[PDB]
RNA sequence: UUCAAAUGAGAACUUUGAAGACUGAAGUGGGGAAAGGUUCCACGUCAACAGCAGUUGGACGUGGGUUAGUCGAUCCUAAGA
């Protein structure tokens, strides 16, 4: 799951920055759950979506 | 023993519940059907009302069950606070349209609302509940009785609930007389038989949590899943009974009901208009963790009710937590919210500043409850959704160790060492795995009816009545198969009740 | 000591995070040769310089 | 082999 | 940490090793919309950085703790 | 049981050494429940833990 | 069977020629021996007061004569061997000289 | 004494009648940890049957080290085959 | 060194209390430098270790814990590099 690079390549710069901020907020929201529960796999997907967005921006 | 002191306490505990039920059913029609209050706003207002009523009459006294409003999938547990309304949104923000009613607080049309509550005085308690239904309005009509009856599986569910309720009422009325019963004297065998054939006629299965049982002082069955007991006579319908009926403690044989006793009825019917097949009806818990999965059908929430295990003790480091524990143990063994424990909660007058006062107190109480819960002093009463599993996945399953799988990091122990279906050697953990392990993640809608009765010669029904739980008129089908033993007996019972004597307590104005 | 340098403290922190036994979900793995931690350390047995 | 027999009977009941 | 909240109106965060008190102040003020009185920092034995953040009396740490989730 | 921590904390609270402080052996579970200096103070005031006044050193002869 | 009696014991002849740092524990063992002889039960419970009476003048100053009250009793335990046990207490008196043993109500 | 004794006796609250006999709600965890405490050994393993499997395996492999009498999984004192000083009128190297 | 009780399957060795002694302010005390590195504290807890024992432990398993404008480093220079 997560975002798609071919979808992001159509988007604009500001949309991408907003999406990045939203993903960072979601990751922070997950890291307060991670201290109560040991296993929480969604964090992998969002943490890789951030990297995909940054790759597209640098491209 | 049923003394005058006992039974008038039961009466004055019951009719408070009755008038509070009328209050809620008042308010909801005021809000939606009439020319708009949310669920958590209804709940604390109802509890305020109940305590304001309790003050007038009468040392241990209060709310056994905090008012629970289930909607369309939830078997039990939904009763949130005002703290949690934005949390519910920003948790379930990415999910799909289902559970929108419970998430937002605004109720929709065709939404099956199961209300339940209870009140207790000196340990003598009375529970009640009612499945009502929303249906849109008539605008061209002058009186505007709202338009359309219900038709589908929810209608099935409501019908089975009401009919099972009246039939078991009549059975426990004939418990007084060893006569006035069609031989087609009384036992949990007979009870389970008639309710199961009603469920099978209406194509709505029985939920595992439902039961009918005895009551004693301070020992009703308010929890029924957390705390244990040796002396418990009564009937339940769980997955073990489901598999046994497919094939062919809570003992059912050495159980014949007697005079001078108080009983609780609590029936839950989950409808099957789709599903296509034979399958199991189990329960799944709702956690506050968005991150355990990706699927959108899941609900994300936090239960509001707690219960404290007075057997354990542990000094807290935190002043707020110790004060909140004082406030808790000065209350009783029944479940409670954080709003119940406060300074301004009954709302003698009601405004926004008092609600704000309560919200600040809640912000402190959650900090206290953090430490009170990290140590195993209080626990949550879980939020359970009914979920359907076909037998195909279960029979094709692979469980490399049966009867030995705990779940080991389930916190309560009693829902852990369950073994719902000993045959096939599957436990709750692997059953959860299989329930999740399928795109047939079909969740069922459920209808609920709860009453309290006492047997003296008459049946004194401390709840229910026609003022209370008159059914929303509907249009169902599969209306009760004739041409069997048991159906003849049930119809004879319904006709013969009109003479047997059923006394019913009225609400307070 | 007690007036450490950050280099020494960083090495100490690595040693603390290493000072554990082996998790149990590694025993249960397909083709698992590992049965214990052979690079385990204790302040009294071996010194890490 | 009790699980064999009960699963056989259960298949029998669910298939019809 | 939970006791320090009601004690001194103080939050407790784990932060970056590359960070400092100015950045921590700015970050809390940006994320959670609060004024900060002082920050105190230590480096834990497990290699991370812990920061106690005292808020002004205008803003209450209970609200932020409820807003986060813990 | 093991009231070592409790003896230590009671000494540190009352402001004396462990050789002085006294734990009544009958209220053992009530003392063992305590894991905090506030609880030790409660036990100090209620009469479960006392102070054991000083061993004398007289100077009449001197 | 259940009986209480006063006795007096001469510790001088029992500790004659004993190390100073062993004299008092030897007095304890000899009192247990005394009770076992007279009553005929192996389990013997001294009182801390009797221990104080032995250890009052330190290891090497125990009194030459002591006055004891030996009380045989039932064992109320779940189940044990030695269904009876002896319980020794001290008698604090002017001086143990010039006395003989007598049964007590 | 009778004033005090009549003030002494109790009313037998419902907390007692429920939870006097009963106990062991939220039974004994293994490592004596709280609800939120991060147990590394057993976070990954969910179920108790495989938990016991792993524990039995560890007890099975502990044995050859416990036979050699190590202080744990960290005592790896390695003894030489022979020491030179132990084999050797005037100055001698030991007394 | 001893007595009773508690805990526990089990107590010469653990905990509390009751006694008897010792270090005797150039201490068997209270703090620090170098060195060590979590050994500190809590909860569970006995397979191996503590040359007897062990319910105990600087052991084993899991966590918690070290907050500085004023204490220090940082700066200055010394022999020197």
């Amino acid at each position: 799951a997560g975002v798609k690079a071919y979808e992001l390549r159509t988007k604009s710069k500001e949309q991408l920055a907003s999406q990045l901020v939203d993903l960072k907020k979601e990751l922070a929201e997950l890291k307060v759950q991670k201290l109560s529960r040991p296993s929480l796999p969604k964090i992998k997907t969002v943490r890789k979506s951030i990297a995909c967005v940054l790759t597209v921006i640098n491209e | 023993i049923l003394q005058e002191s006992v039974l008038n306490k039961y009466r004055t505990a019951g009719q408070i519940a009755q008038t509070a039920l009328k209050y809620v059913t008042s308010l909801i029609n005021d809000s939606y059907h009439s020319k708009q209050l949310t669920v958590p706003e209804l709940c604390l207002l109802t509890d305020s009302f109940i305590l304001t009523r309790l003050e007038q009459y009468y040392n241990e006294r209060g709310i056994a069950i905090p008012t629970t409003i289930d909607i369309d999938q939830i078997s039990g547990g939904w009763c949130p606070e005002i703290d949690d309304t934005q949390n519910l949104l920003n948790w379930n923000k990415g999910k799909d349209s289902t559970f929108a009613s419970s998430v937002t607080g605004t109720l929709r049309p065709g939404d099956l609302v199961k209300i339940t509550l209870g009140v207790h005085i000196d340990g003598y308690t009375s529970e009640v509940s009612h499945t009502m239904v929303i249906y849109p309005v008539d605008e061209t009509k002058p009186i505007l009785q709202p338009t359309g009856p219900l038709l589908g599986g929810k209608a099935d569910a409501v019908a089975a609930a009401h009919i099972a309720m009246e039939t078991v009422v009549a059975l426990l009325a004939c418990a007084l007389t060893p006569e006035k019963l069609p031989a087609s004297g009384i036992t949990g065998q007979l009870i389970r038989t008639i309710v199961d054939t009603i469920a099978r006629s209406y194509n709505c299965g029985v939920v595992p949590g439902s039961r009918v049982r005895r009551i004693r002082r301070f020992l009703a069955g308010q929890n029924e899943g957390i705390v244990a007991e040796r002396e418990y006579k009564g009937v339940v319908w769980t997955e073990s009974h489901q598999e046994a009926d497919l094939l062919s403690a809570i003992p059912s044989d050495d159980f014949v009901v007697q005079s001078g006793e108080v009983y609780l009825i609590d029936l839950k019917m989950a409808s099957l208009e789709h599903c296509t097949k034979k399958g199991l009806v189990t329960l799944e818990t709702v956690d506050s963790y968005t991150g355990k999965s990706h699927k959108a059908g899941e609900l994300i929430a936090r239960p509001g009710a707690y219960v404290r295990d007075f057997a354990q003790t542990h000094i807290l480091k935190l002043k707020t937590s110790r004060q909140l524990l004082t406030k808790i143990d000065k209350q009783g063994v029944y479940p409670f919210k954080l709003s119940h424990l406060s300074s301004n909660f009954p709302f003698v007058h009601e405004n926004e500043e008092e609600l704000q006062s309560l919200k600040k107190d809640l912000k402190s109480f959650r900090l206290g409850m953090s430490e009170i819960s990290n140590n195993y002093l209080c626990v949550e009463s879980p939020i359970q959704i009914a979920r359907w599993v076909p037998w195909d996945h279960i029979l094709k399953a692979t469980n490399p160790n049966g009867n030995l799988s705990y779940d080991a990091t389930s916190t309560l122990t009693l829902p852990g060492h369950e073994l719902p279906l000993p045959k096939l050697g599957v436990s709750a953990i692997k059953l959860k795995s299989l329930m999740n392990s399928t795109k047939e993640s079909i969740s069922l809608p459920v209808a609920r009816e709860c009453n309290t009765i006492v047997l003296c010669p008459e049946l004194l029904r401390l709840t229910g009545g026609s003022k209370t739980c008159q059914p929303s008129w509907i249009h169902s089908q599969h209306e009760l198969n004739p041409q069997d033993s048991i159906v003849q007996g049930i119809f004879q019972l319904a006709t013969l009740a009109k003479d047997l004597l059923l006394k019913e307590t009225q609400p307070m104005k | 000591a007690a007036q450490k340098s950050f280099r020494i403290k960083q090495k100490m922190a690595k040693a603390k995070k290493q000072n554990r036994p082996l998790p149990q979900w590694i025993r249960l793995r397909t083709n698992n040769t590992i049965r214990y931690n052979a690079k385990r350390r204790n302040w009294r047995r071996t010194k890490m310089n | 082999s009790s699980l064999t027999l009960v699963k056989e009977a259960l298949w029998s009941v669910i298939d019809d | 940490a939970m006791k320090k909240v009601e004690d001194g109106n103080i939050l407790v965060f784990q932060v970056s090793m590359k960070a400092n008190k100015y950045q921590i102040k700015k970050a809390v003020k940006e994320l959670y919309e609060v004024d900060v009185l002082k920050v105190n920092t230590l480096v834990r034995p497990n290699g991370t950085k812990k920061a106690y953040v005292r808020l002004t009396a205008d803003y209450d740490a209970l609200d932020i703790a409820n807003r986060i989730g813990y | 049981a093991n009231l070592r921590t409790q003896k230590r904390l009671a000494a540190s609270v009352v402001g004396v050494g462990k050789r002085k402080v006294w734990l009544d052996p009958n209220e053992t579970s009530e003392i063992a429940q305590a894991n905090s200096r506030n609880a030790i103070r409660k036990l100090v005031k209620n009469g479960t833990i006392v102070k054991k006044a000083v061993t004398v050193h007289s100077k009449s002869r001197t | 069977d259940v009986v209480t009696r006063e006795y007096t014991i001469n510790l001088h002849k029992r500790l004659h020629g004993v190390s100073f740092k062993k004299r008092a524990p030897r007095a304890v063992k000899e009192i247990k021996k005394f009770a076992k002889l007279h009553m005929g039960t192996d389990d013997v419970r001294l009182a801390p007061e009797l221990n104080q009476a032995i250890w009052k003048r330190g290891v090497k100053g125990v009194e030459y004569r002591l006055r004891l009250r030996i009380s045989r009793k039932r064992n109320e335990e779940e189940d044990a061997k030695n269904p009876l046990f002896s319980y020794v207490e001290p008698v604090l008196v002017a001086s143990a000289k010039g006395l003989q043993t007598v049964v007590v109500e | 004494q009778n004033r005090a004794a009549r003030k002494n006796r109790y009313v037998e609250r419902g907390s007692d009648v429920v939870f006097g006999d009963q106990d062991a709600l939220t039974a004994s965890t293994e490592n004596g940890v709280k609800l939120r405490q991060t147990d590394r050994l057993l976070d990954g393993v969910a179920d108790g049957s495989m938990r016991s499997k792993a524990d039995r395996m560890a007890k099975m492999e502990r044995r050859e080290r416990n036979r050699h009498a190590k202080q744990g999984e960290s005592d790896r004192h390695n003894a030489v085959s022979l020491s030179k000083h132990l084999f050797s009128v005037g100055k001698t190297d030991f007394r």
